[PDB]
């Protein structure tokens, strides 16, 4: 099947780190993919970080300082995005 | 008091637990919705 899903949301105020509302894998993960591209959830596949937010993101916390530069990648991502 | 032998049963307590991680995880699949961007692979 495959293997890992981390569901993040961007925080409340703008200028705070983004937290993990989800995670998952492999059943859950892809369960996770698919609620998401059913409600039209912006979805990048970038295995490591996924790995790395899967190993050491904490559900309902902020991601950890590790992984800043990294989700703030994704995030100027999502910003290419909304351009067609 | 036999309340507190049935309160107590480590068994009930077991199988109860084991549903809240069903049920917690099931509430973190219904916020899914609200969540920005999803990484994955
Ligand atoms: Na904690
Ligand atoms: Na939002
Ligand atoms: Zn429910
Ligand atoms: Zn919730």
């Amino acid at each position: 099947p495959t293997h890992y899903s981390v569901a993040l949301q961007y925080d409340e105020n703008k200028m705070s780190a983004p937290k993990v509302v989800a995670k998952g894998a492999g059943l859950i993960a892809l369960r996770i993919r698919e609620i998401g591209a059913e409600h039209r959830v912006p979805t990048l596949e970038a295995p490591p970080l996924a790995r790395a937010l899967y190993r050491h993101a904490e559900i309902g916390q902020q991601i950890p300082g590790q992984l800043y530069a990294a989700v703030a990648e994704v995030l100027a991502w999502v910003w290419q995005l909304k351009r067609w | 008091d036999e309340f507190k032998e049935s309160e107590g049963d480590p068994h009930v307590k077991g199988k109860i637990r084991q549903m809240q991680r069903a049920a917690a995880q099931r509430r973190m699949m219904e916020d899914v919705p609200k969540a920005d961007v999803i990484v994955t692979n």
